[PDB]
């Protein structure tokens, strides 16, 4: 699992943590560097947890289709990193699983590949790289989970539940606007049926 | 209140300017050891070449029946300890009223 | 939550 | 005549999965999450007709 | 139901009564400990040769 | 003293000694060496009868195709047993385990001679009947 | 913090810290020493939940056509404790566990001349699970940790909601991974489609 | 004309069991968990027709 | 009734007891050997009781059909052990009962058999021999009954009630997947009706 | 057995992005070399780029036409220069302790993964030269 | 480098140590003759300074042992720094704790290179030794 | 809106104040990768000419209706 | 709103 | 839930006990201050040369 | 109607 504590703090990540801290009424911190602030460390841990979780759900902007994963020429092993939030086949049933930290073809029962494999993959991205709407949803969901675990205020629970629902709705609006999906000519099956 | 059953969940020790001390939790079957070594990471007090004294609360799990949990503090080091107070939380239930 | 036993310091002798 | 698929953003059905599916595919989602914009002028349509 | 009690001061020394009869501030054993009025339980002062 | 050692396989025996110290059971790797190499799984193929011995659930030998078993210590480098968290009491046990775990990897680093060609009594380079590729 | 580092953390220690965080407790730096009840309790539940979710059966972890070879002398196939599910490849299953060995109930025999072919679920590590499944395991492990070792009922309402969302996202992963089709992927209907 | 089977992810029915099943097979599941995407344009269809 | 506490402890039975102990918040025990731990002894007794109960219900994996029970050649008695959770006929109405610990033919009013009888029998098996899903249900049901009897926590009661229902559902899924039942060609009556 | 610090990929002449599976503390610890007739080391900002912290993007596509069959991504952690040095007056921090532990861990890993710079057994039962010449073998008999 | 040699026929005792050693038990001194001789510390060599060893006796090529090898063998099992709770954490002890593992790693980088290594040209430089028992 | 790349690096900065960045029509193809506009379909950060996008750029509270 | 701890001045000695 | 407490008089001086053992009217530090009976905490009277 | 502050005459000195 990618470390969230070990790199430079960005403005958005610092802003996200202070947003999460505000959910239980904690004042903002100037830096994410270790000052023995248990609340800020707890907030950053939940922030990373929610960041991984929403990205792993799968969206048009973060689902990478047709990606080639290359093997090592001398070991023929393709690494299945813990940052691969989702790994699928481009079409049909998926055949690749994680076995010992490497890609494993469950149908052929082999982990050796002579050439790159083409997969539909979700790779972990920085909270910076998330769209503004998705950043708000991550923060809202992290704030709700932070209050549930470390304060537990029921009034804060109800409002953050409503905020998450609004935050997720606006991410769903982003998903369709970004996706631009069509059931007539953008459809895998119907578009063939439209030819005269 | 000994009539009901109290299932201990967690206890804590309050300390101020104290060095390491070991918390031993023993039940009828098993035993556990918890160390309050001193200051925490990132604390202004925790420095190299300086005496490690911690101040605050240390929460440790004391799990099971309260009647069969022995908690004691051991320390044989040259650091000081100042135990201010303690406390515990647990799930309590009695099937009868106090009457 | 069943009621608790009332704290009775009580006493001794004739009552 | 215009077909508009209204996707409920409080729902769980992704047009990403619908459009990429082949006929006969099993896809996560609920029929309630997908609806269609419709002209609701039947009473006015009959008056004009 | 979750319940919680705190012993603010461990200043009662030891008690040889059964635990059901003891005060919250009395323990079972206390060796080489100092029961301060304002600092709680401490190590007894070191013996200086 | 060695973190890697090999025992010859007979159908009679099932218990094999672990001489080295390992921090986690998953750090111990059990492999069957024959014409084909087979890594065994923690519970279906063997177990830890004691802290220092491994008992196989099934006996193996030349009939199965493996004449030797290998017990190798592979301390995890990516997955560290200690990660210091901000605002946590710094315990000497954490520092010792962090120092020990990296030491085990370095200790295994100086046992790579087993997985290398080796040198003869004459001072030549002796491939134990192994092809050289690339 | 200087440098553009790229380092990882152990996922089991992260999982336990998420389980500890669910009940409001501080994270631990290590999971060994055998003297921490919280570490022991959280790890036992996380292993138990990880074992339980894998045993339910998913396209990614149900291994089909796996051959289990018998012993050359005793002709016994060990029924492993780490065999979360063992079934026949088709039809009614015929193999049961009898004293730690594969037993054919129809023929009433523990002995097999050649390897049997079964549909098997073998326990995998928590690290080898998909990210959504790892989240579901942690969410479920946190929920049972609160019920067994914290007991706060308002945390149960929160974690019940989180598990239900955690399970649906894994069900989305199952359907996307399976790619199941009732027209041509169907075992029976695909035959009916031939003209 | 497109057949899309909508599987409730909050449900318990698995298309893994449905697709591998033979005709007449008994399988765990609930009929409410499996639905199908349908075009809801009957009001507009009648107006256009 | 088979003694549950008189044999070596398996890893699974020890794990099962620790799981039951956790349900009320008891810490795990290292061994199942008698250390005067009343809670562990209570947990193991309920574990055995639930183990017998769920097995006696009857499942494709544990219902042994066509088993021959052999009589003693000099007494002509077939023992009806207490480990026979269910004893039935292979077809039609059952005719064998328990009378004095021996199999009794109630229709012929005899307990003497010159040859083995063929019966549909459920024989008690170790908890170690149960499928993983069934082990989970046994532990879940044992944990629920353990909490009800010796702690009685209502919040724990509600969650364990839900867990048993989920655990039984997953055992129901196992039963059908193992069973592979077909009403067309696997049916006793319908299969004959399909011949043209 | 299998090396985790040295990752080498086939060069096809059209792909410029390669994955970094191993951990690293500094981008200088990652060494990019093209292998072929010779082993040419690439420069940090003129020959390639860190597109992401796990991806290296080459400025130019290299292939057999350029004389390079493979590209190698190898971690070389500094041994003489430590990234964290504790002082008597400094606050002990979790980040400093982590970096100190991880750096020694990387150095230990690279020593254990040094079968790349020798002839070691690969996944198969074969001693692997990994695409380099066994020079100075001279006469044979 | 963790391994060095000196061949000195004339009367000489002093050998400068190139590598850094944490303990005197880590440095092992042997005599490379027809068969190697491992020498105890007190009887055979004294540490005149932290940098140099004064090996008692000439031990020259007049005897078969000719050259002398200075090898660093850091003990993996023994840790020079063992952290204890209640003890002042010292920047020195934190620094040395990492170094002992690094020194073991340094020794590993030379043991594997000893039998066969890679030269500055990125090629596997043989010492002029035939590849015997090689399978086709 | 046209976002011009750098003349040398050919990189278009993905601003933190880009509340939404989409294509003018159809499915969007640009994502943020390390603070730079990335074409996911072509897998490239490099643009010879400026891209045309449907962009929401953060405005001041004073500029709101 | 969970109940508060009862303020117990308590005491010492034998009880 | 929102809770609020008021300290009517800051006339208790300072206390060196732990904060959980202190009375609400005792602070941690008080320098050059006067604890009036009817005017609360004041600055101490100026020192007139 | 939110609860009132409990009238605490309280005290001084060591507690």
């Amino acid at each position: 699992m990618r470390s969230y504590d070990m790199n430079v703090e960005t403005a958005a990540e610092l802003s996200a943590v202070n947003d999460i801290l505000a959910s239980i009424g904690e004042p903002p911190v100037s830096t994410l560097e270790g000052d023995a602030n248990a609340d800020a460390a707890n907030a950053r841990r939940i922030l990373n947890k929610i960041n991984r979780q929403i990205q792993s759900r799968g969206w048009t902007f973060n689902i990478e289709e047709g990606i080639t994963l290359l093997p090592d020429v001398y070991s023929n092993l393709i690494v299945y990193s813990d940052d691969y939030l989702s790994l699928m086949s481009t079409s049909g049933q998926s055949i690749y699983v994680n076995r010992g930290g490497y890609v494993y073809d469950r149908t052929s029962q082999s982990d050796r590949f002579d050439s790159g494999i083409t997969v539909n993959i979700i790779r972990l991205r920085d909270y910076d790289e998330m769209p503004e709407c998705f950043r708000y949803w991550i923060v809202t969901k992290a704030s709700r989970q932070f209050n549930n675990r470390f304060f537990g205020a029921p009034e804060v629970e109800g409002v953050l539940q409503e905020e998450e629902d609004e935050a997720r709705r606006l991410c769903m609006e982003y998903e369709m606007d970004y996706g631009g999906y069509n059931m007539l000519d953008g459809d895998a099956f119907t578009s063939g049926l439209l030819t005269r | 209140e000994d009539i009901g059953r109290l299932q201990l969940r967690r206890a804590w020790v309050n300390y101020e300017n104290s060095g390491t001390f070991d918390i031993y939790v023993e039940n009828q079957s098993s035993n556990w050891k918890y160390t309050m070594a001193g200051a925490r990471l990132g604390s202004n007090t925790l420095r190299a070449g300086r005496l490690n004294l911690g101040t605050g609360q240390y929460r440790f799990p004391v799990v099971g029946n309260a009647k069969f949990n022995t908690v004691y503090i051991l320390s044989d080091e040259t650091t000081p300890l100042n135990i201010i107070g303690c406390g515990w939380e647990g799930n309590y239930l009695r099937r009868s009223s106090g009457i | 939550k069943k009621s608790l036993s009332v704290a009775r310091s009580s006493g001794g002798g004739i009552n | 005549s215009k077909v508009i698929g209204l996707v409920n953003p409080a729902g769980i059905t992704q047009p990403r999965r619908l459009t990429k599916a082949q006929t006969g595919d099993f896809v996560t989602g609920r029929p309630e999450d997908i609806s269609f914009l419709q002209l609701e002028k039947q009473a006015d349509f009959t008056v004009a007709k | 139901a979750l319940i919680s009690q705190s012993i603010k001061n461990l200043k009662g020394g030891i008690s040889q009564q059964p635990d059901i009869l003891r005060y919250p501030d009395q323990g079972s054993r206390q060796v080489n400990g100092w029961s301060s009025e304002t600092e709680g339980l401490q190590k007894r002062p070191p013996l200086v040769f | 003293i060695k973190t890697v050692l090999t025992y010859q396989l007979d159908g009679s025996n099932r218990d094999f000694n672990i001489p080295f110290e390992y921090l986690a059971r998953k750090f111990v790797v059990v492999t069957l060496i024959g014409v084909d190499r087979k890594v065994l799984t923690i519970n279906t193929d063997y177990r830890f009868a004691t802290r220092t011995t491994i008992s196989l659930t099934k006996a193996w030998g030349p009939a199965d195709g493996y004449t030797t078993i290998e017990l190798r210590r592979v301390t995890s480098t990516t997955d560290r047993l200690v990660d210091f968290t901000d605002g946590s009491i710094l315990r000497a046990y954490d520092l010792n385990v962090a120092q020990i775990q990296t030491m085990h990897v370095a200790e295994e680093a100086r046992d790579l001679t087993t997985d290398t060609i080796g040198v003869n009594n004459d001072g030549h380079l002796d491939a134990r009947g192994r092809r050289i590729v690339n």
